[PDB]
């Protein structure tokens, strides 16, 4: 009872037999969380469509991820990736952002549990990839203690609105290292040009950042 | 011969430093504004002090005293009269002097006025035009409605004083009527309804005390800071208030008795202090709960 599913896509495939010629079977993809970090997704064939939506529903939630959610609203960090030819790229939001992302997305953060995130997706727009591509991205992302515990530091979470307040989010549950990380100066880092052109203003685009209703 | 300490002494800037406290929580509290994606760094123990440290640094220089003045005296300097032009103009001219590179204060702004009188602009219309020209973030033109009596208490009410207080440094000029009006009766509903812990790590504590202490009621203070186990800063208040009223009894008791620490709290009890009393008997439940712990 604690679960909800909602619909991502009902397809109608079809298949050729000797007997009847086009044989018409309904593909259903949904998705099932809690909204509690715990969501999965399935997909459910039949003939009826009332079969399809019950098999992939039912199947679903034997299939779990559990999501890791930064203070319970969004994701640790930046993820970007490519699922098959799928480019998803989040980028970690502030509390009052909003899920500005693919519908899809939408409807599988407020399944998880996700309530600010920033998502474009390129490439193919397969419905199969992306919501595929979107749980291996999630499941994989790394918390803040993972980070201390692997790296023996403390993680320190500077806030603009906080001023230099140095806010440490996890320790470094063994030991503590007492060498600093070595600071390299410059990072071979491969770096996003749609990121680097907005941020040098060159990116003009009439459908970015337009006015749309509350997610 | 024997000058008394002004607010800006160093000896008075230790104390009410002192007494106003640091806490870094509350200096940097979180504020209610756009926001952005936090950035995060890995740092050993000694660089997570260091930036500790440098916060430090940061909140005490968000927290230096604004400097007391003393109220401005009006502007009434007629430069010249002129009784040609009485009656030919019906409104009077405000001419105000644009160059850049002056400081506010020393500003040329004159009136013709329509009897043909050339006066030097008063102290709000001189405010009213350097604002008009050189537009400072966070003051208005005309006077906001807060602070009208009616809508000052509603923020009383709410326990929003050092909102009142930035609104008024805001607004208002440091030695304007209205500023020390705002921060008076700002200061009297804190003593009142004991709200001393509002402004406590803020920069307007230093300037509730200096009011307090020159006004001679103490009294509200001193028991706050006993019952929240303030005696250093509460000796400190006693000591100052001692500094600022040598010729009194208190002063002169504790020269007599060679008072220190908890005695001239005592001293200042009996002699000075209104609330002598309520004051023997906050300090006393203190030492008794001292005593305990020392056990």
């Amino acid at each position: 009872e604690d679960f909800d599913t909602r619909i991502l896509e009902v397809r109608n495939v079809f298949t050729m037999t000797a007997k009847e010629g086009r044989k018409k079977s309904i593909r259903v993809l949904v998705a099932v969380g809690n909204g509690k970090g715990a969501a999965g997704f399935s997909i459910g064939k039949a003939t009826d469509r009332m079969d399809a939506f019950r098999k992939a529903k039912n199947r679903a939630v034997h299939h779990l991820h559990y999501i890791e959610r930064y203070e319970d609203h969004t994701i640790f960090h930046d993820i970007s990736l490519r699922f098959k030819r799928t480019h998803i790229k989040m980028k970690k939001q502030p509390k009052g952002y909003g899920l500005r992302c693919h519908r899809a997305i939408i409807t599988i953060c407020r399944l998880i549990g996700i309530k600010d995130m920033y998502a474009k997706v390129s490439g193919s727009i397969n419905m199969l990839s992306l919501t595929q591509g979107l749980f291996r991205g999630l499941s994989r992302q790394e918390t803040h203690q993972q980070l201390a515990d692997k790296k023996g530091l403390h993680v320190v979470e500077i806030r603009e609105e906080c001023g230099p307040l140095p806010i440490v989010v996890a320790s470094p549950r063994g030991p503590l290292r007492k060498d600093p990380e070595p600071e390299d100066e410059v990072p071979d880092v491969k770096l996003d040009w749609e990121d680097v052109k907005t941020a040098q203003g060159m990116k003009r685009s009439v459908w970015s950042n337009l006015k749309r209703a509350a997610t | 011969e024997t000058k008394k300490p002004t607010f800006m002494d160093e000896e008075v800037q230790s104390i009410l430093t002192k007494m106003t406290g640091l806490n870094l929580q509350k200096t940097f509290k979180p504020a209610i504004q756009e926001l952005k994606p936090p950035t995060y760094k890995l740092m050993t123990q000694a660089q997570l002090e260091e930036a500790t440290r440098q916060a430090v640094e940061a909140a005490k220089v968000r927290l230096k005293m604004p400097p007391v003045l003393e109220e401005r005296v009006p502007i009434n300097d007629v430069l010249a009269e002129d009784k040609i032009l009485e009656g030919t103009e019906t409104t009077k001219y405000v001419f105000t002097d644009i160059s850049y590179s002056i400081p506010h204060r020393e500003r040329f702004i004159v009136v013709r006025e329509p009897s043909g009188t050339l006066r030097k602009a008063s102290w709000e219309e001189r405010d009213r035009m350097i604002q008009v020209y050189f537009p400072k973030e966070g003051r208005k033109i005309l006077t906001p409605i807060i602070f009208k009596e009616e809508n000052l208490r509603t923020m009383y009410s709410q326990d929003r004083h050092v909102d009142v207080l930035n609104l008024c440094f805001a607004q208002f000029e440091p030695d304007s009527t209205e500023y020390i009006k705002v921060h008076h009766k700002t200061y009297e509903d804190i003593d009142k309804r004991g709200k001393y812990d509002l402004l406590r790590s803020t920069r307007y504590f230093g300037g509730m005390v200096w009011y307090f202490v020159n006004n001679k009621k103490i009294d509200g203070l001193l028991i706050d800071q006993i019952q929240r186990d303030l005696i250093d800063d509460a000796t400190n208040l006693v000591q100052l208030y001692h500094v600022l009223h040598p010729d009194g009894q208190s002063a002169q008791g504790a020269k007599d008795q060679a008072a220190e620490g908890i005695n001239l709290i005592k001293v200042f009890a009996k002699t000075e202090a209104q609330k002598g009393a309520y004051i023997e008997l906050t300090l006393q439940t203190y030492q008794e709960a001292l005593s305990r712990h020392s056990a």
